[PDB]
RNA sequence: AGGACCGAACCGACUAAUGAAAAAUUAGCGGAUGACUUGUGGCUGGGGGUGAAAGGCCAAUCAAACCGGGAGAUAGCU
RNA sequence: GCUCGCCGGAAGACCAAGGGUUCCUGUCCAACGUUAAUCGGGGCAGGGUGAGUCGACCCCUAAGGCGAGGCCGAAAGGCGUAGUCGAUGGGAAACAGGUUAAUAUUCCUGUACUUGGUGUUACUGCGAAGGGGGGACGGAGAAGGCUAUGUUGGCCGGGCGACGGUUGUCCCGGUUUAAGCGUGUAGGCUGGUUUUCCAGGCAAAUCCGGAAAAUCAAGGCUGAGGCGUGAUGACGAGGCACUACGGUGCUGAAGCAACAAAUGCCCUGCUUCCAGGAAAAGCCUCUAAGCAUCAGGUAACAUCAAAUCGUACCCCAAACCGACACGGUGGUCAGGUAGAGAAUACCAAGGCGCUUGAGAGAACUCGGGUGAAGGAACUAGGCAAAAUGGUGCCGUAACUUCGGGAGAAGGCACGCUGAUAUGUAGGUGAGGUCCCUCGCGGAUGGAGCUGAAAUCAGUCGAAGAUACCAGCUGGCUGCAACUGUUUAUUAAAAACACAGCACUGUGCAAACACGAAAGUGGACGUAUACGGUGUGACGCCUCCCGGUGCCGGAAGGUUAAUU
């Protein structure tokens, strides 16, 4: 549940928790677990790359299970569990072979749920199957763009696909965004949306909660001299001029897909 | 197994020096030069074949040379290993 | 107040040492360099 | 509980007067569980870096570092 | 040598880094030392650094670096796989005393430990580049158990006072002892043992994981401290022989108890929070190829082994970074009285008086003290000074986002002695007595020790939070919501950031950014996400598309290469 906390001092009064009880209170399942540095945005070449990342609290990467190929085996959640690397909750799973895996914990997913992978498997919530296996007009989230790939799309706290057509041998969804895309029709998915829905209701109320989950301030062009941005300059506050990236290319509107071999997939774009 | 050469190579010198005399007559053991090279194996096994006498044990280090100044030239002295030798109870070295 | 020079044998050695001047081209050419000149002391290398 | 309070260490540098000091002193001053501070090592290189943005900082040097070279640049000027 | 003075969470002690002989001894005083110099971190000569257990080396890995092949690139070269390097992190082992002019967990004395070989007898499944476990991990908070350490008493030794008193409820000093081995406690974690099966752990697995079934409630792991031993020892106040006045040799009492107590240890624990918290080896374990009655494994016992390098000295400084014998510099140690305290004052241990002195006692300057009467009249401005200053209790407005405002404001008490109470409330806790699955056990018991706070009565002073220490307060108002950041060295702000808001892009080989490229970041993320721009908590809100941009459209006009 989402949760205000009281104003006992100023960066704490706009604070709104979201709690979940139901995670589990304990050390992750560590065989799972691995090894994840921070980058600083910077790449290779040791450059900055995308401004605004940096520092943040040491993480773990939970190995989430996006392929989920445990086809026929039942599987039964152990629990749910918080990762830091992402804003949907993930579930350890344990399958009746003895293996257990963490997979996106879905909306009504709960410690003891059974669930299932494959075409035989039950139109459920947490179950996985092929697209031409499911029912046109559900809800699945977790969806893969190439078969055997591992889902992609609708991975979010609280996202969703509709698979809204199936014609033969591909299927259109409908995007969280809104845009309308062809998928081959043996490309996986899982039903239901994914879980922690009220994530977006969380607000952080200071400027160290970024900081907390690894963002560096943004400096605004406008404030800047002109060497540095193309907003930069101007005695007092002046703006005389359309808006633009650091690098000098508009912002407010201008279009920059430019991928000619995805455009036969989209067969409408969001608005 | 050590070399009859390389053993009498070892050895350089005695050092002669109060603290020295008095290793020698109450610790009963004695302070060689030896070359930097020559471990301490090395040394205790040329103690005992070129002095004919047994050793306890060695401890050895390296005393570093001193910087000094000949009128106005600047110069270094050598760096050399020093040994001290404990010897047996009862083992009189000549 | 702290000044500049904050001696580092470690890290003296690395940034300019003989070793990493071999290892690059240009440090090659630097070591060459300073042969030609005659330098007594070729690198920082004590 | 807290980017909570008072307050030493520690980090800073608002007022004041005054070469031991190429930015210090003393007296006061701010923060002091955090967007803190600090040691060791690492990475980012010059129209480049980094920048909670002051054209700040990049070895007492910055509206384009230093070293060497073109180079005896050119100087209707002194 | 005797006085005086200063530091004492340092101006003491020990290290790292950095330096590199500055260490110790003798000797010299030209130069160096802001003066003199017999002295010196100066000159010259000699001496000095001892390790299986400390550190490096070594095994393991992080960020990162290099990188066979490889991909990419006019060349140079870039990225990067397998790998290999890389501590600031993980990985076996030593303590006490004595000694040098100068080293010591390194020498000596005593008492230990480690992990390798080799050989043994005893046994008999060993075996990895592989599987599993472990190592292995956050912040804050709370206690409880402890010790370091300190105080008092007891004990032991010495003393009987340069001036009134001082054989006592008097004075001074000491009252220390390790690792190791045994015990396995306060406490923490977990249900154990056996059997059967199984699409899991790249193959196999007797291991892990998962299913069942049986049976017992104690099983295991961990764990400070204490106790015992170590120790008939060592050390020991000071006494006694020699004296090159440096010291050397002999000798040696007591060596207990209580209370208090860490920020250190149990604790890598427990509780809790969200921001969700290295890796690999060592270590344990499982098997595979294999080998097969051999090797290898574990078992004690014997022997050998532990190489190499560092070890002096300075290290908040006269030895490092600052041109100087001139501010900066990470870690560890942390006594007493008062105190909340690592603040502050005075002291201990220890270390210093800052390498020019001597006079004088003009102006003026600096740093301080006090000041009649006035009390901001000063001044751009109360700048600077002065003032406030503690604990407890009473009391406290507007406004408010109901948390605040608020230590609002303002007041009262405060010393010492006695009594309550030859020391209370509490804390601790010995004997005795009882129980007992027997121990570091449980009950009862209260000796002794410690010990606030209050009330009443008296008492001194001008003054009792007496020194050091230690808020000035209130009223209206602009700006910025707030904590933060900033022009190293004239600007700390109303500037930047901020949580929040909005627009816009981006369907994943994402947009974008660094890269002639390969590739990398974005992100091991996927529209509840990421990027860009503006605005900037919260509250109430928030006409013009002509111009320039952007988006969409494509009927016509115009229009490249090409032909």
């Amino acid at each position: 549940a989402v949760v205000k906390c009281k104003p006992t001092s100023p960066g704490r009064r706009h604070v709104v928790k979201v709690v979940n009880p139901e995670l589990h209170k304990g050390k992750p399942f560590a065989p799972l677990l691995e090894k994840n540095s921070k980058s600083g945005g910077r790449n290779n070449n040791g450059r900055i790359t995308t401004r605004h990342i940096g520092g943040g609290h040491k993480q773990a990467y939970r190995i989430v299970d996006f392929k989920r190929n445990k086809d026929g085996i039942p599987a039964v959640v152990e629990r749910l569990e918080y990762d830091p690397n992402r804003s949907a909750n993930i579930a350890l799973v344990l399958y009746k072979d003895g293996e257990r895996r963490y997979i996106l914990a879905p909306k009504g997913l709960k410690a003891g749920d059974q669930i299932q992978s494959g075409v035989d498997a039950a139109i459920k919530p947490g179950n996985t199957l092929p697209m031409r296996n499911i029912p046109v007009g559900s809800t699945v989230h977790n969806v893969e763009m190439k078969p055997g790939k591992g889902g992609q799309l609708a991975r979010s706290a609280g996202t969703y696909v509709q698979i809204v057509a199936r014609d033969g041998a591909y299927v259109t969804l409908r995007l969280r965004s809104g845009e309308m895309r062809k998928v081959e029709a043996d490309c996986r998915a899982t039903l239901g949306e994914v879980g922690n829905a009220e994530h977006m209701l969380r607000v952080l109320g200071k400027a160290g909660a970024a900081r907390w989950r690894g963002v560096r301030p943004t400096v605004r062009g406008t404030a800047m001299n002109p060497v540095d941005h193309p907003h930069g300059g101007g005695e007092g506050r002046n703006f005389g001029k359309h808006p633009v990236t650091p690098w000098g290319v508009q912002t407010k509107g201008k279009k920059t897909r430019s991928n000619k071999r995805t455009d036969k997939f989209i067969v409408r774009r969001r608005s | 197994m050590i070399r009859e050469e390389r053993l009498l190579k070892v050895l350089r010198a005695p050092h002669v020096s109060e603290k020295a005399s008095t290793a020698m007559e109450k610790s009963n053991t004695i302070v060689l030069k030896v070359a930097k090279d020559a471990t301490k194996a090395e040394i205790k096994a040329a103690v005992q074949k070129l002095f004919e006498v047994e050793v306890e044990v060695v401890n050895t280090l390296v005393v570093k040379g001193k910087v000094k100044r000949h009128g106005q030239r600047i110069g270094r002295r050598s760096d050399w290993k020093k040994a001290y030798v404990t010897l047996k109870e009862g083992q009189n070295l000549d | 107040m702290k000044r500049t020079f904050q001696p580092s044998v470690l890290k003296r050695n690395r940034s300019h040492g003989f070793r990493a001047r071999m290892a690059t081209k240009n440090g090659r050419q630097v070591l060459a360099r300073r042969r030609a000149k005659g330098r007594a002391r070729l690198t920082v290398s004590k």
